[PDB]
């Protein structure tokens, strides 16, 4: 068979790439990591260097001490035994306070209060590198399309453990730290809503996962088609229209009658991926507080057989 | 030092400038915690 | 505390003042929720409770 | 016809992993021993062809 | 009704079947042999939905469904009115689909690039398959596949899903799932790097792949190159639907309980199985 | 607010899917007006402007300015191949094939095209040449994987049509994007590194015959390759895949035209 | 105290104000939380069993 | 165990102090609150016990 | 000595602000303490 | 012995950081062994001693 | 030496270090008394 | 020599990581010898 | 010989006759007869 | 015999004989604890009545 271009072939290996320095603090800055051939398969083999800004060590000390405060809480479900924490590690649970409580930060440690430190962790942890990926946008004068998408996906995490759980006026309903526990409390949130599947938004933003896939398969697929004739260099094709982008344009136009160009597939792209969480956080916000039963909603507004 | 290319006497007045913003802000939350003290004492 | 503008020969002034900006307002909103979300406390619920809104 | 250093050896650790795999689940009084056994020895095997 | 630079890659070949009997363009598509299957499967099936709505005795496109024959029918032909229509539109929506793949490909060798596309759709292809041939074939009713409705084939979903207790705990629809959403935030991410590099700061210059790789480096410590995320969207998505199809080719055929129940042969090792505490203790 | 609709079933829930639904239409003309920047506007097959441009108008123009002071690039504007194409028409209706006049490999037509670019080498971040050959590179060899350096180059009619020299490298992205092959006449030509296969003994070059690795586009300096020679090398090349099919000896191939 | 001024020739004051902030002010605000948590020291439902503000 | 400061030779004193604050900041925490969940040692549950805190 | 750059005179004055920081910071923090098991004992 | 000279093979700073991190593993783990069980768990051995409980 | 600093550079450093971790240990002794006589664990 | 370091440097080395090792040895020995004490496992 | 490479069948072949092998006397081990084990066992009053 | 010796790396070869004999050595001794009989752990604890 011909070369599919799924993997290198071969493998160069240079100085290691320090990065540009646009406005970029050096002494933040680290240096750079082992290559791994493994990487350089598929990738590029260099690891690093990681800028450790003060929004870095933020985030990064808010991420362990959330990470540090799930695992202590685990251990001591597991009774401190390491075989029990092995053994039942995706069945351990972080659970939000019991509805009792409310909102109220009044739920004990062991009963909800040691869920709500660890979800402040997450937060700052969350937030911290947002401004992070902006920051470092910024540090190199690129486009904030990164924060943007990126506030996206916060949106869709926002509604989940923040917002809803306020609108509803509960922590209960804010997801659970684990593995089983929070596919437990996904399942668990499309019965009580009645068959969230029929909630509209969901269905948009499943919508858009699946035009997620098919975009990036698409995509893909292209970029590796055309990389023949340097296809991958996108940047220079939307400076320097080459045969690459004029080739993936007239593949799509005659397959599909419309194509994109090398600079506005990416549009299409960092959209798709968007309405994915934007859709999402619309959807989960609008179950329990506008729309308590969403096979009846369908059925009301034409979705689903009987009325 | 002269990280930040301030010198002395510029960085003595931008710190008077902040530590009078600075006071006016906490004599407001005092007044504020006094009020709310007198209205619902947590205490 | 005679010394402390010195902390300004080593901050930058833009960032320092974004960073307490931002925290100063994240704070004062989590102590309001705070505040709201205790069934005492609730300013709202309280003054609803005193002159019978409710 | 025309298998490569890389796609026989990756054919070798396959019969590799099944086979081993197999007789250690009915060596051992779980398949998941006989699974991870398999799996990380043909791992091994092809990671250097 | 051509591009500014479209003439010059308009020539003849790359045609696996019809020579230049179909080697002709209708305004921007290009037909060819398979062009012309396609046309005709996906007109048959969308005008026999239409029909089967008429059957129905509903227009409103969300209640429209063409269920599959029950399982009474078996394997077996059904009545177009009870299960007949459903397949013949399972049919055409295969050589549909079969044929977009191969006119992808002509179109390939006509421009001279590769086959990741038709290869990729390939994938897409059999996953659909297996929710419509493979599966249902292996458990023997085509009452096993899914209603050609915008909201019944979710109520397809939602029943096979819950004949198995809660569907997440199945191990490939896991992976599946993970892989879905990683690819989610790869294109995220992939789409907002190049928009970001080629749409700068006002007034700065356009940025470099060196700046994208900066960019990456100095947030997560990695950059895996253009290259590199193109192949991985390509697998993301491949293995996120070689999955999918694994997950579903799996369930009802070789499993049968709740996937919990699976997962209960991790908790019952022999050196931990006894121990008390825990979760399972 | 469960329940609470402003009329009929419309409730709050009705209002986000249908302002949901104004927001994709509105983003869905957005997108293809920002996909609507190149190759428009459109032409009919001799070159004239076309009746017919879309239901989507053109964007006004934007600027982009080129790195390393490479100018500025506004789109949508005047674009032309400044290239004449070597190809004639099969028919007075459009939608008809156009037939290469003469060598469609020499010609830069069809598969086998290419595009007027800068004739300018492509730059990094730094503004040294992207594209370098390893013994020009400073630091740069063979990390994993087949050195192809020395091996014979085998073309679709498997006959040997030279030997890899060297291999030239994407300093940035730290690989290999073109092996230099000598051929039997002492000059060196260019192939991308995706059009070849680079086996234990031989690199395989399925898309060239061995006859026509001297007809590859040849690059002006010996230590620079410029936009415009990668796309010429890269456009012979894949074109040789529909081009040189006669001269290809696959198996299938020969069952099938024996049935053909 | 003997020569823990060395410890500045070492790190950077900028790194290190801003670890010892960020540490500050994430275990305080985890010592309030776990105040909070306990039914005891919550001064909240402390005041308002006090005074009697839960009816 | 006088030529131990030759291991300030190998390892650069600023990842290992960096290293050993994280550590020493999460052995504690995790010792306070392994004492914490434990129903003895819990310093507040005693108090609270031991002035009849409860309401 | 050459991590930072900075000077066994420059290091000294930082220190001492530092510290002096600090003991103002652990003096409001034992006052609050003091307060706080006035309050309510935790031994 | 002439055991010094395994050091012109290892190097020194991993094998210090990956000895390091494996001790502490090891100790934080058979800790968490004797924790586990109920003999050696000396919180709950001092808990039933003084009568905490 | 891979670090670079000289041997009094290290020797100062480590002389300082010391003192700190003695001066912690104290402080962690100190604290143990006081938790052993508040509540002994033995 | 993959790390290049010479014989007495290595030796050093080792001297002093052996000093480390039995001191750490020893503080192991007495805390099992404390807790044998305290509470024997054989 | 000619056709194949000698180091591939020479693992091929090694690798199947360890697999065969190994079946053989897991098939022995698994039926009640032809278990070495089991009637030792018996034989000697092990069990 | 030693031919072998002249077609395969000798570094592959050892490494591939030391993995498939531990491999092999750790099979046979989790069959012979598999069965009851010959578990000398088993065994023992039976002989001597460690459960009582
Ligand atoms: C509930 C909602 C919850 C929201 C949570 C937050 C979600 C955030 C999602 C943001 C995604 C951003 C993606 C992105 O990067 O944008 C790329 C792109 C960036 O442009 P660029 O050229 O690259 O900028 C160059 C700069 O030099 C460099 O650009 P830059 O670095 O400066 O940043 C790019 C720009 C991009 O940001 C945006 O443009 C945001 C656009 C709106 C996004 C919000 C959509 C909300 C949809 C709700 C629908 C209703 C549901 C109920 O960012 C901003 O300007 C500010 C964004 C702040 C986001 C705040 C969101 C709140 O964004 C655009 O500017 C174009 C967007 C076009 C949107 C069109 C929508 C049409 C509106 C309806 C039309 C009605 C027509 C009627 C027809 C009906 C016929 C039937
Ligand atoms: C029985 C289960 C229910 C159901 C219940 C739900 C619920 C409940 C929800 C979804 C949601 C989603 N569902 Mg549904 N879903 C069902 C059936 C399906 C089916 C199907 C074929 O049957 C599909 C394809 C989907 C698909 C989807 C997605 C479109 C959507 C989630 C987007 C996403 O990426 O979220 C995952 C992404 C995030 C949560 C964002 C995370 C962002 C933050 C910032 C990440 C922080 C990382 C943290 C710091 C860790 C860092 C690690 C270190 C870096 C190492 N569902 C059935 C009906 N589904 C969500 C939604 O939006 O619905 C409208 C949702 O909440
Ligand atoms: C457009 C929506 C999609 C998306 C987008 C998205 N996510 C993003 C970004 C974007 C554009 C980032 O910029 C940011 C990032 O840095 O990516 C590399 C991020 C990110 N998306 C992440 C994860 C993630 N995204 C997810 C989903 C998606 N993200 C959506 C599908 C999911 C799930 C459940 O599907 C996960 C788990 C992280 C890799 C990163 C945010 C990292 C972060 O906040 O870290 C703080 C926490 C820690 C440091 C904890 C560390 C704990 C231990 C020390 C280890
Ligand atoms: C494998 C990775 C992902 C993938 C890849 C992929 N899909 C692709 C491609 C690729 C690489 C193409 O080249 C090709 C294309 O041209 O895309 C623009 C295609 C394509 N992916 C499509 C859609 C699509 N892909 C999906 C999924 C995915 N595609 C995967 C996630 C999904 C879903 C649900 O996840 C959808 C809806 C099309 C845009 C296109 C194939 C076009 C085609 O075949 O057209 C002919 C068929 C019709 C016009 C349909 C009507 C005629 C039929 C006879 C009737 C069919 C009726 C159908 C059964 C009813 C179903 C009703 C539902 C409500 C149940
Ligand atoms: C990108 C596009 C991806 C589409 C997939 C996402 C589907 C979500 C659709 C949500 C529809 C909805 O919520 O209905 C209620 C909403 C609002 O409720 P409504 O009551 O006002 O409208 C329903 C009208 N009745 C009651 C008569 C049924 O309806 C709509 O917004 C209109 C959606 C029409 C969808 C038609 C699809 C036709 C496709 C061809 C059918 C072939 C079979
Ligand atoms: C029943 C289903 C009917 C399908 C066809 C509908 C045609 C409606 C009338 C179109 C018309 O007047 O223009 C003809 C035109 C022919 O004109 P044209 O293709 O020459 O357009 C030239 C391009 N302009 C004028 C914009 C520069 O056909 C169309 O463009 C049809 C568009 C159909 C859109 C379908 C719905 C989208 C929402
Ligand atoms: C954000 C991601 C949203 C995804 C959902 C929208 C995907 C469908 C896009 C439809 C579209 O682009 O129409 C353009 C095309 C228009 O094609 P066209 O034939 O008129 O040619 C291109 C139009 N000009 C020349 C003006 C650019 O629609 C179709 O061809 C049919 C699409 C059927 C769906
Ligand atoms: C969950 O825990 C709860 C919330 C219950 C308990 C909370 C616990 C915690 C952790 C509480 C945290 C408290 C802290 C740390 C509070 C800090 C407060 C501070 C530091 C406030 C500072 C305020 C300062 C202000 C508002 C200053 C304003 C200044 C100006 C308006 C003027 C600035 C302008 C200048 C300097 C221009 C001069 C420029 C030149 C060039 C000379
Ligand atoms: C789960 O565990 C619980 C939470 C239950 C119990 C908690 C346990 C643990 C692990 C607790 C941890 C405690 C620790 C480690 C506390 C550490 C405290 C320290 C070290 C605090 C230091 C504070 C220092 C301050 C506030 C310094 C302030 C300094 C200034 C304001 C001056 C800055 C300005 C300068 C230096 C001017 C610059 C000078 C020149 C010459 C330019
Ligand atoms: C399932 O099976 C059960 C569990 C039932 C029973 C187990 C059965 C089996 C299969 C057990 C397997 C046992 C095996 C294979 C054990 C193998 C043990 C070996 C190979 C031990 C070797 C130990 C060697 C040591 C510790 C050597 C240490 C060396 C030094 C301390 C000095 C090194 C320094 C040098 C050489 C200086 C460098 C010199 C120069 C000139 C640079
Ligand atoms: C064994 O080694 C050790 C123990 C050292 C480390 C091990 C750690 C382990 C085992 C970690 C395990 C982590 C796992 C399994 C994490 C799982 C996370 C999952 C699945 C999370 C899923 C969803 C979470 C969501 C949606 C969270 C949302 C949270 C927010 C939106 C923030 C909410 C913020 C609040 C409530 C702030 C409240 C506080 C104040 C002060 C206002
Ligand atoms: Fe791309």
């Amino acid at each position: 068979a011909e070369y599919q271009n799924i993997f290198s072939q071969v493998q160069v290996r240079g100085p290691a790439d320090l990065g540009m320095t646009e406005d970029v603090n050096l002494a933040n800055r680290s240096g750079v990591g082992p290559f791994s051939t493994l990487l350089g398969w598929f990738g590029n083999a260099q690891l690093g260097p990681i800028y450790l800004g003060s929004l870095g060590v933020l985030s990064l000390f808010s991420g362990l001490m959330w990470f540090f405060t799930i695992g202590i809480w685990f251990w001591y479900q597991a009774g401190w035994n390491p075989a029990v924490f092995l053994r039942d590690l995706f069945f351990f649970s972080l659970e939000p306070p019991a509805p009792e409580y409310g909102l109220s930060f009044a739920a004990p440690l062991k009963e909800g209060g040691l869920w709500l430190i660890a979800s402040f962790f997450m937060f700052v942890a969350v937030w911290s590198w947002w401004g992070r990926t902006y920051l470092r946008a910024q540090a190199l004068g690129m486009g904030k399309h990164t924060a943007w998408a990126f506030l996206s996906a916060i949106w869709l995490w926002m509604v989940l453990g923040f917002i809803r759980p306020i609108l509803m006026g509960s922590w209960s309903e804010a997801v659970p730290y684990g593995i089983f526990s929070h596919l437990d409390w996904t399942n668990n949130f499309s019965l009580v809503h009645g068959n969230l599947f029929y909630n509209p938004f969901h269905g948009l933003s499943i919508a858009f996962l699946y035009g997620s896939a098919l975009l990036f398969a698409m995509h893909g697929a292209t970029i590796l088609a055309v990389s023949r004739f340097g296809g991958e260099r996108e940047l220079e094709q939307i400076a320097d229209r080459g045969t690459a982008a004029e080739r993936a344009a007239l593949f799509w136009r005659w397959t599909m009658g419309f194509n994109a160009t090398m600079e506005g597939i990416h549009r299409w792209a960092i959209w798709m991926a968007v309405l994915v969480t934007l859709t999402g956080g619309i959807g989960i916000l609008l179950s329990g507080t506008v729309v308590d039963n969403w096979y009846v909603w369908g059925q009301n507004h034409g979705m689903a057989p009987l009325n | 030092l002269g990280y930040t290319g301030l010198t002395d006497e510029q960085a003595q007045e931008l710190h008077s400038v902040y530590m009078s913003g600075l006071w006016l802000f906490s004599a407001v939350a005092i007044v504020a915690h006094l009020a709310v003290y007198i209205w619902r004492p947590w205490f | 505390m005679s010394k402390f503008y010195k902390i300004w020969m080593i901050f930058d002034p833009r960032r320092v003042f974004v960073a307490q900006g931002v925290f100063l307002f994240l704070l004062a909103v989590m102590i309001h929720l705070i505040l709201l979300s205790t069934p005492s406390y609730n300013w709202l619920e309280i003054s609803a409770a005193k002159y019978n809104r409710v | 016809p025309e298998v490569s250093e890389f796609a026989f050896r990756l054919m070798m650790a396959a019969v590799i992993f099944v086979g081993v795999g197999i007789m250690f689940a009915f060596a051992g009084g779980h398949w998941f021993v006989g699974l991870v056994v398999g799996g990380l020895v043909a791992a091994f095997f092809a990671a250097t062809p | 009704a051509l591009l500014s630079f479209e003439r010059k890659y308009r020539v003849p070949g790359g045609t696996l079947v019809g020579g230049n009997l179909f080697d002709f363009w209708v305004g921007p598509f290009y037909v060819g042999f398979f062009g012309v299957a396609t046309f005709f499967f996906a007109a048959l099936g969308i005008i026999l939905i239409a029909w089967s709505a008429v059957l129905q005795g509903t227009w409103n496109p969300q209640l429209i469904s063409v269920y599959p024959p029950a399982l009474e029918y078996g394997l077996g032909g059904a009545p177009l009115a009870k299960g007949g229509l459903w397949q013949i539109i399972t049919i055409c929506a295969t050589g549909a689909f079969v044929s977009w793949a191969l006119r992808e490909v002509e179109i390939c060798r006509k421009l001279g690039i590769g086959y990741h596309i038709p290869f990729a759709f390939a994938f897409a292809i059999l996953a659909y398959l297996t929710l419509v041939l493979f599966r249902p074939v292996m458990m023997g009713a085509w009452g096993y596949a899914f209603p050609y409705g915008i909201w019944t084939h979710l109520d397809w979903v939602s029943n096979t899903g819950y004949t198995y207790g809660n569907f997440h705990y199945n191990p490939a629809h896991m992976i599946a799932i993970s892989f879905f959403f990683t690819n989610a935030l790869a294109l995220a991410l992939h789409g907002a790097l190049v928009l970001s590099a080629a749409n700068p700061e006002k007034g700065k210059e356009m940025r470099t792949p060196d700046h994208e790789d900066t960019f990456f480096r100095d947030l997560v410590g990695y950059s895996i190159g253009t290259l590199g995320i193109h192949r991985l969207g390509l697998l993301l998505s491949l293995s996120a639907v070689f999955f999918s199809a694994l997950c579903m080719i799996i369930t009802g055929t070789i499993w049968f309980d709740q996937w919990v129940d699976w997962w209960q042969w991790w908790v019952k090792l022999p050196w931990w199985a006894n121990i008390p505490g825990g979760i399972n203790g | 607010m469960v329940g609470v609709t402003a009329f009929g079933n419309f409730d709050l829930a009705s209002l986000a899917i249908y302002s949901f639904w104004i927001f994709l239409a509105g983003l869905i003309y957005y997108l293809q007006t920002e996909n609507m920047r190149e190759g428009y506007p459109l032409e009919n097959e001799d070159g004239t402007p076309a009746a017919n441009q879309g239901p989507f108008p053109l964007p006004k123009p934007k600027t982009f300015i080129l790195p390393h002071g490479r100018g500025t690039l506004t789109v949508p504007g005047p674009e032309s191949e400044d290239r004449p194409i070597a190809l004639a028409r099969t028919a007075v209706s459009e939608g008809f094939p156009h037939a290469p006049t003469g060598d469609p490999m020499k010609d830069g037509v069809g598969p086998a095209s290419w595009v007027a670019r800068r004739d300018l080498p492509e730059l990094d971040g730094h503004g040294h040449n992207k594209i370098k050959p390893m013994k020009a590179a400073a630091g740069f060899h063979v990390s994993a994987g087949k050195n192809p350096i020395g091996l014979p180059v085998r073309g679709c009619d498997l006959e040997i049509a030279g030997k890899v020299v060297d291999i030239w490298v994407d300093i940035p992205e730290q690989m290999a994007r073109f092996l230099e092959v000598e051929l039997k006449d002492g000059s060196t030509r260019l192939l991308p590194m995706q059009m070849v296969k680079v086996q234990s003994n031989r690199v395989h070059v399925n898309a060239l015959s061995s006859d026509l690795f001297a007809g590859i586009p040849t690059i002006k300096s010996p230590t620079e390759v410029t936009l415009l020679e990668e796309d010429k090398i890269c456009g012979y090349v894949a074109g040789g895949l529909m081009y040189a099919a006669p001269k290809r000896k696959s198996v299938v191939a020969a069952m099938l035209a024996e049935y053909a």
